[PDB]
């Protein structure tokens, strides 16, 4: 079972900042099997990106992903109140299929 | 593409029995992998089984795989999940999931059905 | 990983796109050619490789067994296919026995088809140049003819056995033997060379031909088609069974090689960029070729069609004569033949190799390892070469003809690439098999691999079968040479030795199965381990 973890499990911040976090593995993650989904408080999981750069279709363009190998990361030009959500990164490389521990983003 | 919708979730006595149910509207239900997803009082999600367009190939996570069984209809667009010795963990918000593509991810989630084993 | 993308690229580019494309091209007047040829390409070429390719990396089974895991019932086409093999690797190896011929005599001070002082040469010869100010004959095509070829007046006469070319023939068995046995010339970082130096001698010979004086009109004739001729079934199983021969399909051993690759690899991308690279390399070597068809014509004042062979010779003809262009021609020649050699000898590494897996893969009991699995590989390379043998002889170029046209080209593979997309589609299932997919390369094949197994491939195979039997022309050599007719019986000969194993096998997999024919036919239709 490749483990999946993040890093910045809670982010303080405030509108107008620039926002990057970090998902590493356990075992390397090919670059097409790494996804990113965004959950706001009290609602279901929508995808986010997918092939570790690839904005899904409701995503504002603000947002980009980068990572290779062992190390992933998704950021954000400049966050908004609308912004304000979990993110858990994903593996689908492999089974069991497992999602990172998840990093919240208070404001 | 547009809908799908979970029903069945309850309270159950520890160790009991249950089947989930989730709906699918507005896509050809048969064409796509199908999965469900688990989220803890933790808000932690973890994942639970996977079943392929056609029902040959079914997947589930290590601490499901003795317990969990995963069932389709395709002739009634209706996805099913069956748990059959419920453990004090797996009280959670069940999501059924679009997965067809493992390089695209889950397209897109249902609204959930929370699980209670009080 | 790269072994995998190294095995495909050194096995199905080879001389198939710098010695086959060229010559039935030429054959067909050119441009015509091209527009069957596409739509082949497009329509059956990719989707058929990635579905060969599919299928190995499925069932982990080596092309004869695979198909016990797909559908018992059609279990014929892999004895078809390992037949083929069979076939082309007999007659294959004999251009390979041509180039080691050249390559030694491309040791002197002058080239010996350069002129014709020599003594083989006909009262009739005019050197190249001279022509333009009765039937005279190029020196570069009457070395082929009567030193190399020494060409016998037809395949009623096979004449001496040529002492010379039969030794060349062991040299590169013995080559195959040692490359298969130990498995060197595979994995090494000198396949950083091996690899890389055969396209870089291709850009050099068609940066020759551009610039040589009358190229343009070669192009012209390369690149304009005469609808007139598509009009004849020809062109259209010519360009359409090269496709299938220069993808190694129908073979098995694309489906050999996917044997050996992991079941959750995602090979989509990599089966397109190879097909790619070999398409590409075919259509560009065809400015390299005609490029030097336009130079002769011009040169000698006859059209284009009239300058070369139109015939398996064409590679020896223009290529000999381009690096007759070029300074210190020697080392040219030295590095062209070179070049065909590693070309070809992969694609015969890779040929041989997918066969011998596919045979043992049937009594693993026996078979096991190097000391019995050698020698079964000693067998079958002496086996192939006393039958290669036979195209030695000084009538062995009609015998050639006769292989390269029947035994591993035409409705034979035609029919075998019909079958594989029949049965898929429609007997297993293009639900089943998508999703099959799905499981191992993480998505589905998608509509145009779906509707390419389902309906184009079949239509395009049996409508050209259909088509080449309604219009039917017999073969000919060098369209002056009409064959015997025990001749057209031996080629469909070859030909039915491939195509009847499928009613064969269905009919012997019927018997000796139990039980009424409803639950036969059922119990034949499901897969097994
Ligand atoms: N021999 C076959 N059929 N394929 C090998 C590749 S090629 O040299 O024919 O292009
Ligand atoms: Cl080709
Ligand atoms: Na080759
Ligand atoms: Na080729």
């Amino acid at each position: 079972e490749n483990v999946l973890t993040q890093s910045p499990a809670i982010m303080s911040t405030s509108p107008g900042e620039k926002v990057t976090m970090t998902c590493r593995a356990s075992s390397s993650v090919g670059s097409s099997y790494l996804h990113w989904y965004q959950q706001k408080s009290g609602a279901s999981p929508k995808l986010w990106i997918y092939s570790t750069s690839n904005l899904a279709s409701g995503v504002p363009a603000r947002f980009s992903g980068s990572g290779s190998g062992t190390s992933y990361s998704l950021t954000i030009s400049s966050v908004e109140a609308e912004d304000a959500a979990t993110y858990y990164c994903q593996q689908f490389s492999g089974y069991p299929l497992t999602f990172g521990s998840g990093t919240k983003l208070e404001m | 593409e547009v809908q799908l919708v979970e029903s069945g979730g309850g309270l159950v006595k520890p160790g009991g029995s249950l089947k989930l149910s989730c709906a699918a509207s507005g896509f050809t239900f048969s064409s796509y992998a199908m999965s469900w997803v688990r989220q803890s009082p933790e808000k932690r999600l973890e994942w639970v089984a996977e079943i392929s367009s056609g029902g040959r190939y079914i997947y589930y996570s290590d601490t499901v795989t003795g317990r969990f069984t995963i069932s389709r209809d395709n002739a009634r667009n209706i996805l099913h999940l069956e748990m059959s010795s419920l453990r004090s963990e797996d009280t959670a918000m069940y999501y059924c999931a679009r997965g067809e593509v493992r390089q695209r991810g889950f397209d897109y989630w249902g609204q959930g059905t929370t699980l209670t084993v009080s | 990983k790269i072994d995998f993308v190294l095995s495909v690229a050194g096995g199905f580019v080879g001389l198939g796109n710098v010695w086959r494309f060229p010559y039935l091209c030429y054959k067909n007047g050119g441009g015509a050619f091209l527009i069957p040829y596409f739509i082949f390409l497009f329509g059956s070429g990719l989707p058929v490789f990635f579905l060969e390719i599919i299928i190995g990396q499925y069932t982990s089974e080596g092309g004869i067994t695979c198909w016990e895991k797909i559908c018992p019932l059609f279990s014929g086409i892999g004895y078809a296919s390992v037949v083929i093999v069979s076939l082309l690797n007999v007659y294959y190896i004999v251009i390979l026995a041509w180039a080691t011929y050249y390559l030694f005599q491309s040791f002197q001070k002058e080239l010996p088809w350069a002129h014709c002082n020599h003594s083989w040469n006909t009262p009739h010869c005019m050197e190249d140049t001279m022509r333009k100010n009765t039937n005279f004959t190029s020196p570069v095509i009457e070395f082929w003819e009567r030193n190399v070829l020494s060409l016998s007046p037809g395949i009623d006469h096979p004449g001496s056995l040529k002492w010379d070319l039969a030794l060349c023939l062991l040299l590169v068995w013995l080559v195959c033997f040692f490359c298969i046995w130990k498995g060197v010339r595979s994995t090494g970082k000198v396949v950083y060379f091996t690899a890389t130096f055969p396209f870089a001698m291709l850009l050099v010979l068609l940066v020759r031909g551009l610039t040589l004086p009358g190229a343009g009109a070669g192009i012209k004739f390369y690149l304009y088609p005469d609808i007139t001729r598509l009009e004849d079934p020809q062109v259209w199983i010519d360009a359409g069974t090269q496709i299938f021969f220069s993808y190694a399909i129908c073979l098995g051993a694309m489906t050999s090689l996917g044997s050996y690759n992991k079941y959750h690899n995602n090979v989509y991308r990599d089966c397109m960029l190879l097909g790619c690279l070999n398409s590409g390399t075919s259509f560009v070597s065809g400015f390299a070729i005609f490029s030097i068809l336009g130079f002769m014509a011009q040169e000698q004042g006859v059209d284009i069609a009239d300058v070369a062979e139109s015939g398996p010779g064409l590679a020896f003809i223009a290529y000999p004569k381009a690096v007759t262009m070029m300074p210190l021609p020697t080392f040219w020649s030295i590095l062209f033949f070179i070049m065909l050699l590693l070309l070809g000898l992969d694609s015969q590494f890779v040929e041989v190799e997918g066969q011998i897996t596919s045979l043992v893969d049937l009594y693993p009991s026996f078979l096991r390892k190097g000391y019995r699995r050698e020698i079964f590989i000693a067998f079958v390379c002496s086996i192939s070469y006393l039958l290669g043998l036979t195209m030695v002889t000084e009538g062995g170029m009609y015998v050639f003809q006769l292989f390269d046209y029947y035994a591993a080209s035409g409705v034979c593979l035609l029919w075998v690439a019909f079958f594989e997309c029949f049965v898929i589609a429609w007997i297993y299932g293009g639900n089943r098999f998508s999703e099959d997919i799905r499981d191992m390369i993480g998505f589905p094949p998608g509509p145009w691999m779906k509707y390419s197994w389902a309906v184009i491939t079949p239509v395009l195979c049996v409508g050209c079968f259909i088509f080449s039997l309604v219009k039917y022309v017999p073969l000919t050599y060098n369209k002056t040479y009409v064959y015997p007719n025990w001749a057209i019986g031996l080629g469909w000969s070859l030909a039915l030795s491939s195509m009847l194993c499928v009613p064969l096998v269905i009919v012997i997999r019927l018997c000796q199965t139990e039980g009424p024919f409803l639950v036969r036919v059922k119990y034949l239709l499901t897969p097994r381990e």
